């Protein structure tokens, strides 16, 4: 219940993690749980290394429309 | 109008064609005469449709 959330946190924090970095985080004794981890949470990671990542004609006959009713 | 053979005038067509300077001339003449046209915004956006399908049938 704890972990996620750091996860869901980081997910936001910053791109890019070692992943001696996330077993920091996640409190790992293990580093093959990381990618257990990463991969239960589709995280792509490269080699130690973690990533987590209508014209406007119409919008004027649409603003037309809203008033004209 | 010209004349010719009896000889009476001819009858001729005319335009108004402005030359590079009587373009920027009338031009700037013109500036403020132009029209407010108050109807109203349905009344424009019909009749600009009007004119895109009028430049389609050109």
């Amino acid at each position: 219940a704890i972990r996620d959330e750091i996860a869901k946190n980081t997910e936001l924090s910053y791109d890019f993690l070692p992943l001696s970095n996330i077993k920091a985080l996640l409190f790992f004794n293990n580093e093959k749980e990381t990618e257990k981890f990463a991969l239960e949470r589709n995280w792509p990671i490269v080699n130690s290394k973690v990533y987590f990542n209508t014209n406007i004609i119409e919008k004027a006959m649409d603003y037309a429309i809203s008033i004209e009713n | 109008y010209v004349a010719i053979e009896e000889k009476t005038f001819l009858h001729l067509p005319c335009t108004i064609e402005a030359e590079e300077a009587e373009e920027i001339g009338v031009e700037h003449l013109l500036r403020d005469v132009r029209d407010q046209a108050a109807g109203g915004l349905s009344i424009r956006l019909t009749n600009q449709l009007k004119s895109l399908k009028g430049l389609q049938s050109k």
